[PDB]
């Protein structure tokens, strides 16, 4: 049960029955029980470096403190190699009601300048969550938005303390295109930014990029074009949005955007690169962002 | 001999050099020359620690000639650093800085050899309380570095290696037992 349970879930994955999944559109998620307004707003319109981090062994939402503690001494220790260091449980970034509590890691320099609000949450996980035993808390997203040094020297800690691995999240252009497409198939109001596709073509001596900036509105009704199965996307729907993508960008320029590779999406939803440095939260669909963020977080780890 | 000699050098040490008929070096020379061959025994390396440092004639060139070549025969016995501690009393004779720095650079380098370093163990404050001193800092980091357990790394003791290392400088011995008491409770982070 409590091994052989991912060995038979690794075993599927690899397996590699059909997967394209009728995801469900992302749902307008009220914010749930105690979201702190401020905290929550403040995690939005903010650059999240993706990683997928292992779960937590022998983690404790109650030993915050001397957590903080430890991971402070061993910040400034860092520097010997002027900074807080508080974690901070967010009681509501969970998909499921069994899923373990998101929780911060800010490092805070005199004044609330906080330098790296390091964040890990699990969000609609349950397919980790039943995977692990009851000594680990399972928090397959970890999401960064400070320097990289102190990412990578706080990820060391947690290394260090509770067994726990980073490796760094990297969205494929195929779960690019479709969280752009299903963040355009949203029943959003007041479009935030222009949807943008920021493609990379694949030149050898040149490194050209391309960024298909369409109107928000525009690449909606381009999406109700595509899309026939309500409530659902379908990989077929997602695939029939970047081909009208590709002919509708081929019939100008003659030049193949299927022939390149997505690097970045931008969505009036929520930004999202490739290269780790992904998760621009700007409205609050975030439970369904990275519920994403997770189920592909999962994948890296199983 | 050698034992009757350093009676001899005892017999010394109770009365004056000037008021002496023979010389205080050619005896000990004469026991350094043994100590070529053997150089002292367990009672031996015990007697000629104890007496030649505490208060007596001890010169603080004849003290360190012996003390480079004082080590033991068989190995250094409980019986050598307990009196020897009231050397490190560190008073009116002190057995002075020279002589001082020399005595933990053997405490160091005989170190290897101690019948029960559990003994020396727990005499860790002792030696820990001296590591204040400038001079005695670089050898006395290092035979606690040999010295160190785990019921000898008090909070206390971390704080005081800290406000030393803010006080003095950074230093590879104090960056040692830094990290050393880091690998034990972990009261300080330092890599």
């Amino acid at each position: 049960t409590p091994l052989q349970k991912r060995l038979e879930s690794v075993r599927k994955q690899s397996s590699f029955i059909l997967t394209p999944p009728r995801r469900k559109i992302p749902q307008c998620s009220q914010l749930q029980e105690d979201v702190d307004p401020q905290k929550v707003a403040f995690l939005l319109h903010k650059q999240w470096t993706l990683y997928s981090l292992t779960p937590l062994y022998k983690f404790s939402y109650s030993n915050l403190k001397e957590y903080s503690r430890l991971l402070n001494a061993f910040i400034v220790a860092e520097k010997q190699k002027d900074i807080k260091v508080i974690f901070s449980t967010l009681l509501g970034m969970k998909g499921t009601q069994r899923d373990p509590e998101a929780f911060l890691v800010q490092i805070v320099s005199r004044e609330g300048k906080v330098l790296w609000t390091g964040w890990f949450c699990c969000v609609f996980g349950d397919s980790l969550l039943e995977t692990v035993s009851e000594d680990f808390t399972c928090l397959p997203l970890f999401l960064a938005n400070g320097a990289e040094s102190n990412t990578a020297i706080i990820g060391t800690w947690f290394q260090k303390t509770f067994d726990c691995y980073f490796s760094p999240l990297a969205i494929n252009a195929f779960n690019l295109s479709w969280m752009a497409a299903m963040w355009t198939a949203c029943k959003m109001d007041h479009y935030v930014a222009t949807t943008e596709f920021l493609w990379s073509v694949p030149c050898s001596p040149q490194s050209l990029d391309i960024s298909f900036a369409i109107h928000p509105e525009d690449a909606k009704a381009l999406w109700d074009s595509v899309h026939k199965t309500p409530g659902e996307v379908t990989q077929e729907e997602v695939d029939l949005f970047m081909d009208c993508l590709y002919s509708h960008f081929h019939r100008h320029f003659k030049i193949h955007l299927s022939a390149t590779r997505l690097v970045r999406v931008s969505t009036s939803v929520a930004s999202a690169h490739t290269d780790g440095k992904i998760k621009i939260l700007c409205h609050k669909y975030l439970i369904g962002v990275l519920a994403y963020l997770t189920e592909l977080a999962i994948f890296q780890i199983e | 001999e050698e034992d009757a000699l350093q009676m001899a050098v005892g017999y010394f040490e109770k009365g004056p050099i000037k008021a002496s008929q023979n010389k205080d070096k050619t005896l000990e020379k004469h026991l350094k020359t043994v100590e070529n061959v053997a150089w002292k025994n367990g009672l031996a390396s015990e007697e000629i620690d104890i007496l030649l440092n505490i208060a007596l004639s001890g010169k603080f060139g004849n003290a360190v000639n012996t003390r480079i070549l004082k080590c033991m025969i068989p190995a250094t016995v409980i019986s050598e650093d307990s009196v020897v501690k009231a050397v490190s009393w560190l008073c009116v004779g002190k057995c002075s800085g020279s002589t001082k720095v020399l005595f933990y650079r053997w405490l160091v380098a005989m170190f290897d050899f101690i019948d029960r370093k559990e003994q020396i163990n727990l005499l860790y404050g002792f030696f820990f309380a001296s590591l204040q001193d400038d001079a005695l800092c670089p050898y006395v980091c290092h035979l606690l570095y040999l010295l160190t357990k785990k019921e000898n790394v008090k909070p206390f003791r971390v704080r005081k290696l800290l406000d030393l290392q803010a006080k003095m400088g950074m230093q590879p011995h104090l960056q040692a037992l830094l990290s050393l008491y880091k690998f034990f409770a972990p009261a300080l982070i330092s890599v």
